[PDB]
């Protein structure tokens, strides 16, 4: 019933995501 | 109300550090803003992190906070573009970037504080979320 | 109808070799759009330059060409997003980046051609203008 | 006293500016 549950559930589950691509910026280039 | 930029959604979904405290942030003001092109360039970010799936997370986020995305207009446009002579990046300057700039314009419009994580928007002339 | 991308209107303005004939091209259509978004990146990447004076050039030319700056909104966003998987500039592979995203979400959601200089645009599923 | 010539005017001026930061890495390598 809070939010901030909700939210932190799907950070938790999104974290936890096999990470694809490592770097950061340059995924964002200009 | 607030306005989130793009490093505040993406070290929460990316689970960082202080995660929960924006969080909490988020959960304290009943009207939260987005601009349209920090929407894309979060989506842009964690789609290359987590791919597809990572994706699928954001908008569930966005869709339980009851995100309200503002589309960029030229007015928002026109703040950025003056606020970058004064505070963009260059050789060590460590301001604004133009990702930034949109979430900066559209807190200078809507006159509302905004929620970040980082360097770029510590000295600025608009008003930070201050977190609990 | 055409959409005008950064790329173009900053060699328009730096006198690039092909300027001349990136302005016939917007002669020959009378109705131009051009996203807030890369209208702004044209500003920074100008103003940086030029200074301030040369924003003064960048505004006299969207006034001059009459060009209507379009906002920015979620569904511009939305088909950026998902264009960006397919045909973004990743490891090794030219393509769109970040500002691309902006010109390519209005091309693609208007549906008209785009002016552009370089290759990020070439091979996507949007059209280009005809260069004479 | 066509379009063209118009942009071009606007064109040869603000190229004839004088540089005060150089060539596009400064938007800002993100
Ligand atoms: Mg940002
Ligand atoms: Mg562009």
């Amino acid at each position: 019933v809070p939010l901030r549950d909700e939210l932190a559930a799907i950070r938790h589950r999104c974290a936890a995501l096999p990470v694809v691509d490592n770097r950061s910026a340059e995924a964002i280039l200009g | 109300m607030m306005v989130i930029d793009t490093s505040a959604l993406v070290a929460m979904l990316s689970d960082e550090p202080d995660a929960e405290r924006f969080e909490a942030a988020v959960e304290a003001d009943h009207i939260r803003l987005m601009s349209t092109a920090s929407y894309l360039e979060t989506a842009l970010v964690i789609e290359a992190r987590f791919g597809e799936p990572g994706g699928r997370e954001l908008d569930l986020w966005l869709h339980r906070a009851a995100v309200d995305l503002v589309a960029v207009h030229a007015d928002q446009a026109d703040a950025a573009r003056a606020a970058y002579r004064t505070y963009g990046k260059g050789r060590h300057r460590a301001g604004l970037n133009y990702g930034d700039c949109f979430s900066y314009g559209l807190a200078k419009i809507s006159g509302q504080p905004l929620l970040f994580k980082g360097e770029d928007f510590q000295h600025t002339d608009i008003a930070t979320v201050a977190l609990p």
